[PDB]
RNA sequence: AUUACCAAUCUUUGAACGCAAACGGCGCAUGGGAGAAGCUUGUCAUCCCCGUGCAUGCCAUAUUCUCAGUGUCGA
RNA sequence: ACUUCUCGCGUUGUUCGGGGGCUCAAGAUUGAAAAAUGCAGCUCUCGUACUGUUUGUUGUGAGUUCUAUUAAAGCAAAAACCUGGGG
RNA sequence: GAUGCAUCCAAGUGGUGUAUAUCGCAAACUGAUUUCUGCCCAGUGCUCUGAAUGUCAACGUGACGAGAUUCACCGACGCGC
RNA sequence: UACACGAGUUGUUCGGAAACUGAGCACAACGUUAUAUCGUUUUGUUAGGAAAGUGAAGGUGUGGGCCAUAACUGAAAAGGGGCAACAGAGAACCUGGGUUAUAUUCCAAAAAGAAAUUGCAUGUGG
RNA sequence: CGGGAACCCAGGUGGAGGCCUGUAGCGAUGCUGACGUGCAAAUCGCUCGUAUGAUUUGGGUAUCGGAGCGAAAGACUCA
């Protein structure tokens, strides 16, 4: 709640940057497989737990 | 099947005694080079109770014969004992109640609690409440005194031992009934993690030899063999004299 | 003026009494002074007991005079005298080189060992103690088996500081010049005195059985009761 | 025989040399930039991050994560030779550790957001 | 400049080895480098960085680097 | 001291009973903090000013108070810290 | 009665009851007071005892065969009783 | 509380650690094990030699000692370390107020103030 | 304490208790209530048991698979 070690705030934090969308230069490259971030998760859905 | 209850407990897992608000182990003070070969006075400042345990234990302070300080021994405490009495244990010693002077030296006839059957093992019997030894014969050519345990079961110890003189203290406990389960849960929460006793021919005939059938019937004789493997040995043990005398 | 403590029992704290002897002393420290008692407890073999029968100070230091001035070349008076074995071959016309250690005393085990097979030690010195004490068991036996006059002496740690090394087992005197016969066909006298004038009764002596000071005290403290 | 007031043997007091101080366990060359230049990496420009400059006397920086209070101050003045009093820092929900900065009141914040180019 | 290949840089860890550890924590040496109050324009106070070294076991070894032993002996 | 007495709501204290003192921890008090704060109304027109800057009673409560009662239950330990004896 | 008893562990100067010491520990049974708790030790169990009671284990002893082996015997604690 | 973008968490003193011990854990050693990742291990370890905290002579600027830092020795001193408590112990800060979202955390010089406190320092008191 | 040569008649005081009513807490008796394609892979309602205690509860910490733990139901050991 308030207690998180700092190495645990480190990997939310490598998380929550994860967690942005494909940006809308990727998508016109010459050969890119990627239309979805498919990675995205939802703080509900699923939980990390680290 | 499963092992047993009595078997399942040399764990010590859960079943260990707790002491953690006794004292120390309560001993006589170290058979050094001062209670051979004279004594050493000391004063008994405290009498506390070690939770789980009938009898007083007396914080006695001697002195350390070699170092300068004051180094501090916890006693059991025999009958009348007070704090500040100013305790003699040692081979010149006096024999006032609570003393120790050496047990081939105490007068015979007389009367020792905290008895120590090998020579500096710091006391061993007769040291629950109440209990005591009688001295009843001394051998001087074998130097062993010949004291009678608080079991009947005179032995003979050697003439070097040491004890105090008198009754342990809290004597008389196990006359006050109980009257309710909520005081044996209290005497047990002290002592060791053995309560309540369920009847093993209560119990299913997996965890207990007794346990089973369509009545509460132990269904071989109770008396089972002193050679008897353990998880068997349950019951009445080598019984050699069996039911109400 | 004065202060009298008395450090009796129980009176007063005592100085600092030194103990060292009640003490727990270094594991290695008790095993090896309970090494040296138990060894002489023990039924020790009439073999095995030679070794504790050794020459006496008298001529010990006589015998460790002679192997001492006849030890070997120290790696220096060694590899200068094997020089001198080329210089002066070098400036010879050929065929003279001709060298070899000037005089000295068998000291290895196996090079002393042949020594005595060979019955080309005038007499041999033994030493009393060697960690496997069967490394040389056997050399005080072959000796009076091939007629060689051998000495078993008080320390290997002294039969190598005459001849160089720390330690040495055995020591062999063969042939030596005559500056030196005179000395020495006595310590031979003097030391068949002791091991080959004695090969009887050393065969037949079983040793040890020594007693303590206290518990062998005790056993006079009852003959007192006798 | 020694004196041993002891019931124990406790180890003798030896000589003990010093070690030898090996010569280094690295080439790589250092400087004064490095030791200043990675502390303070890049300044921040929000709507609270402006808002402190004017009304109050600090900056913000996005220091890095493993600094310190005491050489984001000693950086400053070896970066933006001013005074440091107050530096103020969080490790931000990003693994960025910002900086608060007041300024000394005697080197105006606007004057060097200005010159920083903030 | 890109690509390809073949001397470096190589964070925090991890056998992980200064100690610890849900601590991006704590030391002991050892340099050097900041920063400053005092103080003599600079000089090292704690404070704070950077770097090395510091785990256990084992082997070797030390110009006669120190020691222990009622082990052995001798002066 | 002829049994007196001091007790507390209460299971008790003396073998101490009053007059002054020495401290002790609660706790109040004046004073600083401290009114330029703050709540706020205002006369007027974030400016602008000033006029009020109030304590008493009850009751319940949390701690202080008194290291009774269940105890074959007697109701943790340690650092740091503190004082003293020797110094 | 501690070189104990109950018991753990693969084993160990290991562990548990036990920081305990027969007013204790372990192991059963029955189930508060009150009231009594009868008879049966053949059995199967525990238990001692073993002089002699009857018999056995390798080991040890002997003789046999050239030797593998044979034939014994010590009947020993135990196990019967 | 969805999606997107942008922001947002401020400490000598609050919590934690640095720095306590509890139930307990178990690195080392030692033992055992074909084998260990096993067991013992603070009511104090280990067949068991388990450590600079101090005091010192000597070294050093300089008119051979006034005075001073320092080296490197080494004074007694038994009981190896080490974890384990965000409710036990311990712990130096309090109001007032000017964020879209932080504040016992921020406020700058008529610190909005007022304290306590640790380290090192200069100096008035003996 | 009152009041009358034994120790009874009463008056208070005090506040004990695995005592009682009862809130939370913890349980789950009855309705064999309602749900039974649930709200729910066991819940809901009312009733009800207990509620200073052999109590409830937090965190830590011990003991687990031919085993652990059990006031013993072969219960419980991540449905
Ligand atoms: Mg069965
Ligand atoms: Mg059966
Ligand atoms: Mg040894
Ligand atoms: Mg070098
Ligand atoms: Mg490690
Ligand atoms: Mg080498
Ligand atoms: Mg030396
Ligand atoms: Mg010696
Ligand atoms: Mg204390
Ligand atoms: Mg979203
Ligand atoms: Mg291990
Ligand atoms: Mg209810
Ligand atoms: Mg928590």
């Amino acid at each position: 709640g308030r207690f998180k070690p700092l190495a645990v705030k480190k990997k939310y934090a490598k998380k929550m940057n994860q967690n942005k969308p494909v940006p809308y230069w990727i998508r016109l490259r010459t050969g890119n497989r990627i239309k979805w971030n498919e990675k995205r998760r939802h703080w509900r859905r699923t939980k990390l737990n680290y | 099947g499963k092992t047993v209850l009595s078997c399942r407990k040399g764990n010590g897992s859960v079943y260990q005694v707790h002491g953690h608000k006794r004292l120390g182990p309560a001993k006589l003070r170290i058979l050094d080079y001062a209670e051979r070969h004279g004594y050493m006075r000391g004063v008994v400042k405290s009498i506390e109770h070690e939770a789980g345990r009938g009898a007083a234990l007396a914080r006695v302070e001697f002195r350390h014969p070699y170092k300068f300080r004051r180094v501090k021994e916890l006693m059991v405490a025999p009958e009348g004992m007070f704090t500040g009495q100013s305790v003699f244990c040692g081979q010149k010693a006096p024999l006032a109640i609570g003393n120790v002077l050496p047990l081939g030296q105490i007068t015979e006839g007389c009367i020792v609690c905290n008895v120590e059957a090998k020579p500096g093992d710091r006391g061993t019997l007769a040291r629950a409440s109440g209990d005591y030894c009688i001295i009843i014969s001394h051998n001087h050519e074998t130097g062993r005194t010949r004291l009678k345990l608080p079991s009947g079961q005179k032995k003979s110890v050697p003439s070097t031992s040491r004890a105090m003189i008198g009754i342990i203290s809290g004597g008389g406990r196990i006359e006050k009934p109980v009257l309710k389960a909520g005081n044996s849960f209290y005497r047990f929460r002290g002592k060791r993690n053995c309560w309540p006793k369920v009847r093993g021919v209560a119990r299913n005939p997996v965890e207990h030899p007794h346990g089973g059938g369509n009545h509460q019937h132990i269904g071989h004789p109770s008396t089972v063999s002193r050679h008897s493997p353990p998880g068997q040995k349950v019951g009445l043990i080598a019984a050699r004299r069996t039911g109400r005398i | 003026a004065a202060r009298p403590k008395n450090f009796g029992i129980g009176q007063d704290v005592p100085y600092a009494r030194d103990l060292s002897r009640f003490m727990r002393w270094p594991t290695f420290v008790t095993m090896q002074r309970k090494k040296r008692v138990l060894q002489r407890r023990l039924k020790v073999p009439p073999a095995l007991n030679q070794f504790t029968k050794v020459l006496d100070r008298a001529s010990r230091n006589e015998a460790l005079k002679l192997i001492k001035k006849y030890a070997p070349e120290t790696r220096k008076a060694r590899r200068e005298r094997l020089h001198k074995a080329a210089e002066e071959k070098k400036k010879d016309p050929k065929k003279t080189v001709s060298t070899r250690a000037p005089l000295a005393v068998v000291t290895g085990l196996q090079e002393v060992t042949r020594a005595i097979e060979k019955k080309q030690a005038r007499m041999v010195v033994i030493a009393n103690n060697v960690d496997p004490v069967e490394l040389v068991l056997w050399m005080p036996n072959l000796c009076r088996a091939n007629k060689i006059p051998y000495a078993i002496v008080k320390d290997m740690a002294r039969l190598g500081d005459a001849i160089g090394r720390k330690t040495a087992t055995c020591v062999a005197i063969t042939d030596v010049n005559a500056e030196d016969e005179a000395t020495l066909k006595n310590l031979i006298r003097s030391v068949n005195a002791r091991f080959l004038s004695r090969s009887d009764v050393i065969r037949r002596q079983w040793g040890g059985l020594q007693l303590s000071l206290r518990s062998r005290a005790e056993l006079r403290k009852k003959h007192a009761r006798n | 025989r020694k004196s041993y007031t002891r019931p124990q043997f406790r180890r003798p007091h030896t000589y003990r040399k010093p070690a030898m101080a090996k010569p280094s366990n690295r080439v790589t060359v250092e400087s004064k930039d490095i030791a200043a230049f990675s502390v303070i990496r890049y300044p921040l420009t929000t709507d609270k991050a402006m808002k402190k400059i004017e009304e109050n006397n600090t900056l913000t920086f996005i220091v890095d994560s493993r600094a310190n209070k005491t050489e984001i101050k000693k950086a400053m003045r070896k970066l933006y030779q001013v005074k440091a009093v107050k530096v103020n820092t969080l490790i931000r929900p990003d693994g960025l550790k910002k900086a608060y900065i007041r300024l000394s009141a005697a080197h105006d914040a606007l004057d060097t957001a200005n010159k920083i180019g903030l």
